[PDB]
């Protein structure tokens, strides 16, 4: 139980036709084929045109961009005009 | 990913791990020497074999081409089919 | 320049990677333990956890009789 | 207006007094400069329409499709080759004349004033297609197809005309605007329940709805290329069209006895995104995904929210659009396999390779692409039929996920997986093709960007 | 977690690539000293998982558990949360027996091969990001929460408790 | 190019679950598996792979003394 | 815990269902017993852009923590004894609540079961 | 079902049991070597009746046999990454692009690849020179006017390449 | 040693344990036979017209193009209303539709009341 003479000789040709074609297909003929300036871009040019877009246009829109105010302690002062808060009381029971 | 395979070194590679299984004999063991025919050693056994050679590199054959290895040089045919081992 | 492939034997490695390999693993392990000693005992319950409140009876105050 | 009808007109004897191998460059190109000029009209602003000559005037429900229809003309008149070029000269410029009059009296159906005036040159775009697909369908029950096409489409329109000359001659004219300033509103006695029921039921003819609707799918896959996309795009958006304009009367009866025809919307809308998940013919999942579509527009008008007009006209303009490229999608594969099935044309990643670039780009738009202007319609739809009842998102979203399937199967299994390798027959793609393709997806992506030029007189 | 499975996505993948498609457990056996900088790197990540103590892993799962541990849960939920604490110990613990740490099976021809810039500097500096950065996340975060931090015996233990066993 | 194969008359089996196993195997009655296919993969470079703990033991072999230079710095 | 388990278990009347922890009268086991000093001068923490749940006891800690981590952040492990003391001034607090329910717990238990075994 | 042969035997099928049975036993036993003790041992089993021919009886056995292996066996089979199912099963048939195509390229960049193109002028003239007469004539005066199987015979008559080669002879390479 | 497997709608029974590959018979062979014949002419001649150098177009299948009108319009032709048909197609039809009518006269009746109330919600509920 296996092979059949037929089939062996088909096989046999078509391991010869498949070797003359995988062969053919490697070219190699000795000429197969023939026919900081990022970080200054990419950190400046984008940069630059996006600070021109941040303060003119999008200022004369009126409620643009807005923060969220730090926050202030008893032990502060005001950096704006300067008027101090008084401090945090007596501490204890600690 | 780069495996380099080629005619006679994977006629080696075979020949080597048929030599290694223990039950043949390392004297009459040609390239192109049959399996039932003339080493005597039965079918499940020879299925064995096929086991051995699917373990090793690495893809199932199927049982509808399992009937017919019989002798390692048709083995080294049919895995030269499989992997398309020529330049 | 590159390794090869070899048959059935354990491959050879580069210095290098295995230096890097135990480099890694030791400043692991040297975090993990500096972390432990020099600071805390940090899995342990950082406070006495009392007991039920005082186990104290009418302290705090229960009047019944 | 005038000065957009009479080029029109006068782009006609074109093709006739052009000789052979010329006309075809003369009428691309002078249609074209016809788009630029329409894209002209573009003046409306604020208060009112913009009215003149006494039978015209302009709304942006109008404008945007009257933009639509001018710029689709040139893009079918170069689509419409490979076809038909073999045939003779007679016949070739016959087909062109005959798709130019088509646009004559799809204009004069836009601007329309007087509802008389609509309702003939409603039937006048009706009158060419039928021999475009008939004479040009390239199948065998094409003939049955028309047959089915214009008896459907009269004898659901027919009874419009009887209920608006009735209109006519029991309150005064027929303007647009005089028939607002005075539309008295009328009340639920059995007549009003008949007018109301005449009039819808021409349009829901038209639309279709889902139980009128297998006069639409016949008619589109038995069809040229140039017929499929006019049908499709422009007459289905025509519909609409006129049901947005003539539902201004009948306000305080439409919500007592316009309950059922949601109810069939909705369950067609489910049935139909499920029929055209299972079927073959490659051309038919585009006529069931404009079947769903206009199910959902009327949905967004029976309701009466300015949300879902806003919703209903871009969802109208958008599937124009993406059908109608899907269409030629369609054509374009045909052309390459003469089979019209589906499942013999597999693979086509590899070979046609960015082929595969606007097929995605074509069904992603189909899918709601989530800045596209599908997903806006969509989307507000949804919203405006949300505040109509709190219970009806389950079909929308269920309509959502089969639309995805339905959309991602045509993309993975027509063009997916394994070319099957006994073909070898398909070309590389031609620049024809390619500039069909950016034909239709340039402005598809510049609504994308600014769309409130195409948002409803509901502003 | 996303520091973490990166790491331990692109060290297993690598490790795949380097032995053939197989990607599966069994055929994969012995990896410790074929080179051990993968192993080191699937390790690290096998034991920040679960969180030991106290590291990356530790902060986020420790937290969690002892903060759903202190509050007005469900009575089903916390027991399911410890009982897949030990269940992800487990596996975790299987994925470093049966990958690194057995007798070698796997197919011969063996094309180990990791002399690679690319992917030792990626592993590097995941595996930086995986001992470091955890607390320099962790220690000044914005405090958005009120922290429980009294717990009993056996609830602040029953992390390291889970784990262990 | 070439391989270099390292041959047979080497592995020669001597892996003492391999041997156990076919004593085992031996008590059984059949005395006939496949056998030698695997001294590479129980001898050589591997056997005295080490056990669970160890990876893990991996760390304090080049840490503890560094862990000891901190605490006395 | 045990309480829980006798809670569910047992009875169910000696353990007080929670979240409506008053049910004795205040200034009961008391009598003229109550300072709470609360010096977080409510004005500034308002004024602050503390979260709610957050403007709690001890909140004058957290005050003193955030303003030496705003004054010292590249100082990467300087604020410790600060947020330390927040830390113990809220484990009084968790200690305190405690306190509470074993209080409600006990009137509970001794009031109830002297009630109803002489009644 | 397969292609030569009408219907599959019994000791094919026999084999085949063996085979599944003992990949599955593979997929369930880890360590290689506690393997191989339980796959002797089931080849013991299958040595403890090997030597009957009571065909009745061995299909008795056949069936219980195919019992106890749906019994236990694994749910997970270990398949190899080319197999049905597998991990790759073709994965690069993306890259997989047919050989009756390449010709419909633009004449300069045929003439950027000039060899391999004209060695494939002559690849395609000698298809075309004996595609009629031989392979023709063998195929219809060989079989018979049922086929009846489909193992087609070589060209041992005179000349040229054994008949109908060409889309099996020109398959890719399954990893470019 | 086992349950013995039981079939279902999805769940298909295996080649193994028919156990109809067992009590083989005279036409069983016979048949397998015969369709090992037609499956041999049918790739006869596709591997003919498969390997035809001066083929142009597609293979041409019969079959399939013989289904596409099967299941696509050969419906109607044939087709009688019987009990069967019509009862399932009454119940397919009209019954979802008439659910979707009740479901939505609920709700908007509930909507109207609740509105006709003068308490709903509608604290600010513009976008209509
Ligand atoms: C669909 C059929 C639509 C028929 C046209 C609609 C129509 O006018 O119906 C009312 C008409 C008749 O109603 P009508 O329009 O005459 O209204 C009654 C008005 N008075 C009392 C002044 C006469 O009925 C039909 O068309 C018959 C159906």
């Amino acid at each position: 139980s296996g092979y059949t003479p037929d089939e062996k000789l088909r096989l046999q040709q078509l391991r010869e036709l498949r070797r003359r074609w995988l062969k053919d297909q490697e070219l190699s003929p000795r000429e197969p084929v023939l026919p900081s300036i990022f970080a200054f871009t990419h950190v400046l040019i984008p940069v630059w045109i996006i600070h021109y877009y941040l303060k003119y246009h999008v200022t004369t829109k009126p409620y643009t961009i807005v923060e969220k105010k730090p926050r202030i302690f008893p032990g502060d002062t005001i950096l704006e005009t300067g008027e101090v808060i008084p401090p945090m009381k007596e501490f204890p029971d600690q | 990913d780069a495996p380099p395979l080629t005619l006679e070194g994977i006629k080696d590679r075979v020949l080597y791990v048929l030599k290694l299984y223990d039950k043949i004999d390392p004297e009459k063991l040609s390239v192109n020497s049959h399996f039932m025919k003339d080493l005597g050693l039965d079918s499940l056994d020879q299925v064995e074999i096929i086991m051995a050679m699917e373990d090793e590199f690495g893809f199932e054959i199927p049982d509808i081409d399992a009937e017919k290895l019989m002798c390692p040089q048709e083995i080294v045919d049919y895995i030269a089919d499989k992997k398309d081992v020529y330049e | 320049a590159h390794i090869e492939p070899r048959y059935r034997q354990f491959p050879q490695l580069t210095r290098s990677q295995v230096i890097q390999a135990e480099f890694f693993s030791a400043t692991m392990w040297f975090w993990i333990l500096w972390r432990f000693w020099h600071d805390s005992d940090a899995v342990l319950g950082h406070f006495p956890y009392p007991d039920p409140s005082q186990w104290t009876d009418e302290e705090l105050g229960i009047p019944p009789d | 207006m005038l000065k957009y009808i009479i080029p029109t007109m006068m782009l006609m004897p074109l093709t006739w007094l052009s000789k052979n191998s010329m006309i075809w460059i003369n009428t691309t190109l002078h249609s074209l400069l016809i788009s630029l000029t329409s894209l002209l009209l573009l003046n409306q602003f604020g208060d009112n329409s913009l009215n003149f000559s006494l039978t015209f005037f302009s709304d942006s429900l109008s404008t945007p499709l009257l933009i639509l229809t001018m710029w689709l003309l040139p893009l079918m008149l170069m689509a419409s080759q490979h076809h038909l070029s073999k045939e003779n000269l007679a016949r070739k410029k016959l087909f062109i004349s005959m798709l130019i009059l088509l646009q004559l009296f799809l204009i004069m159906t836009f601007t329309a004033t007087e509802l008389i005036f609509f309702y003939i040159m409603f039937e006048a775009t009706l009158v060419p297609t039928l021999i475009i697909i008939t004479r040009w369908g390239n199948q065998t029950e094409r003939l049955n197809a028309g047959l089915y096409f214009l008896f459907y489409t009269l004898a659901g329109s027919l009874p419009l005309l009887v209920a608006l000359i009735y209109i006519q001659n029991t309150m005064g004219s027929l303007n647009f605007l005089i028939l607002q300033y005075w539309v008295q509103p009328m009340p639920n006695s059995w007549s009003n329940t008949f007018m109301w029921l005449a009039c819808m039921m021409a349009f829901m003819v038209k639309m279709p709805l889902y139980g009128l609707h297998l006069w639409l799918p016949k008619a589109h896959v038995e069809a040229p290329i140039a017929g499929s996309m006019v049908l499709a795009a422009i007459l289905l958006k025509l519909g609409g069209y006129g049901m947005m304009r003539i539902t201004l009367l009948l306000n305080p009866i439409t919500d007592f006895m316009a309950y059922p025809f949601i109810m069939l919307s909705l369950w067609g809308m489910i049935m139909t995104s499920s029929i055209c998940l299972r079927q073959t013919d490659l051309k038919s999942l585009i006529a069931y995904s404009s079947v769903s579509h206009m199910a959902l527009v009327i949905v967004a008008i029976l309701i009466q929210t300015p949300w879902s007009y806003m919703g209903a006209t871009a969802l109208m303009i958008a599937h124009g659009l993406t059908s109608s490229m899907l269409f030629c999608l369609a054509n374009s594969n045909y052309e390459r396999v003469h089979s019209r099935t589906m499942i013999l044309a597999r693979g086509l990643q590899t070979l046609l390779p960015l082929m595969a670039a606007w097929w995605l780009l074509a069904s992603l738009t189909n899918l709601a692409l989530p800045p596209s202007i599908n997903l806006i319609g969509e989307l507000f739809v949804v919203m405006s039929t949300f505040s109509w009842s709190n219970i009806t998102i389950i079909l929308m979203g269920l309509n959502m996920v089969i639309t995805a399937l339905y959309s991602l199967y045509m993309l993975i299994t027509t063009q997916r997986g394994k070319h099957t390798h006994h073909i070898n027959n398909i070309l590389p793609s031609f620049t024809r093709e390619n500039a069909l393709m950016s034909l239709h997806m340039l402005p598809l992506l510049l609504l994308s960007l600014n769309p409130k030029i195409i948002l409803g007189p509901l502003y | 977690h996303a520091f973490f499975k990166a790491m331990l996505f692109m060290c297993s993948g690598s490790i795949i690539h380097s032995l053939n498609d197989e990607q599966d457990i069994r055929k994969m056996g012995g990896l410790f000293k074929a080179m051990p900088f993968t192993t080191t790197a699937l390790i690290i990540g096998s034991l920040a998982l679960t969180g030991m103590p106290f590291l990356t892993g530790f902060y986020s799962k420790d937290l969690i558990i002892e903060s759903a541990n202190t509050s007005y849960t469900n009575a089903w939920a916390l027991l399911m949360t410890l009982v897949a604490t030990s269940f992800t110990a487990i596996y975790s613990t299987r994925i470093i027996f049966f990958a690194l740490l057995g007798q070698p099976r796997f197919p011969t021809l063996i094309n180990i091969n990791e002399n690679n810039p690319f992917l030792i500097n990626s592993i590097k500096r995941l595996l930086i990001g995986s001992l470091f950065a955890g607390f320099i996340i962790s220690n000044n975060i914005p405090p958005m929460t009120i922290p429980q931090m009294t717990m009993p015996h056996y609830l602040k233990m029953t992390a390291l408790t889970v784990t262990i066993l | 190019s070439k391989m270099e194969l390292p041959d047979y008359k080497q592995w020669k089996i001597e892996g003492t679950p391999l041997e156990t196993v076919q004593e085992k195997l031996a008590a059984r009655g059949l005395r006939d598996p496949w056998g030698r296919n695997e001294a590479w993969r129980y001898m050589g470079g591997f056997a005295n792979n080490v056990s669970f703990v160890g990876a893990l033991l991996k760390g304090f072999k080049w840490g503890f003394a560094a862990f000891v230079v901190a605490v006395g710095a | 815990g045990a309480h829980l388990a006798r809670r569910y278990l047992g009875d169910a009347s000696v353990e007080p269902e929670p979240l409506r922890m008053p049910t004795f009268p205040p200034d009961y086991g008391f009598p003229e017993r109550k300072e709470r000093e609360m010096v977080a001068t409510q004005q500034e923490m308002n004024d602050a852009q503390l979260v709610l749940q957050q403007r709690d006891y001890c909140a004058h800690y957290l005050i003193r923590f955030l303003k030496c981590k705003r004054d010292s952040f590249p100082n990467f492990l300087a604020c410790k004894h600060e947020q330390h003391d927040w830390d113990y001034c809220e484990h009084l607090d968790y200690v305190k609540r405690m306190k509470e329910f074993e209080r409600e717990r006990r009137l509970l238990q001794r009031k109830k079961r002297r009630e109803q075994r002489e009644a | 079902f397969l292609p030569s042969a009408a219907y599959l035997t019994h000791q094919q099928k026999v084999l085949q049991l063996y085979k599944r049975a003992l990949r599955h036993l593979e997929s369930r036993c880890v360590h290689r070597d506690k393997y191989r003790y339980f796959a002797c041992l089931l080849r013991a089993r299958f040595d403890e009746h090997k030597n009957e021919k009571d065909m009745v009886k061995a299909t008795q056995l056949l069936r219980e046999a195919e019992k106890e292996f749906w019994h236990g066996q694994h749910p997970q089979p270990y398949i190899f990454p080319e197999s049905p199912g597998g991990t790759s099963y073709e994965r690069y048939e993306c890259y997989k692009v047919p050989e009756w195509c390449l010709d419909d390229w633009h004449p300069s960049e045929k003439a950027m690849y000039p060899d391999y193109f004209a060695k494939r002028e002559q690849w395609k003239k000698l298809r075309r020179e004996s595609w009629e007469r031989e392979v023709k004539q063998l195929q219809e005066e060989t079989p018979v006017g049922g086929p009846r199987t489909e193992a087609l015979p070589p060209a041992r008559k005179q000349g040229d390449l054994p008949p109908l080669w060409w889309h099996i002879v020109t398959r890719p390479r399954e990893r470019p | 040693s086992f349950p013995k497997y039981e079939p279902s709608r999805l769940a298909s029974l295996p080649t193994t344990l028919d156990p109809a590959e067992y009590d083989i018979s005279s036409e069983t062979r016979k048949a397998q036979a015969e369709r090992l014949a037609i499956r041999s002419r049918l790739k006869r001649e596709y591997q003919l017209q498969y390997n035809d150098p001066s083929r142009r177009g597609v293979v041409e299948d019969p079959a399939l193009i013989r289904w596409t009108c099967a299941r696509s319009a050969n419906v109607y032709p044939n087709f009688r209303p019987n009990t069967k048909t019509s009862l399932l197609g009454a119940l397919f039809g009209i019954g979802p539709l008439i659910f979707w009518y009740y479901v939505f006269k609920t709700d908007r009746d509930r909507k109207e009341k609740l509105i006709q109330e003068g308490k709903l919600d509608r604290t600010f509920n513009i976008s209509y």
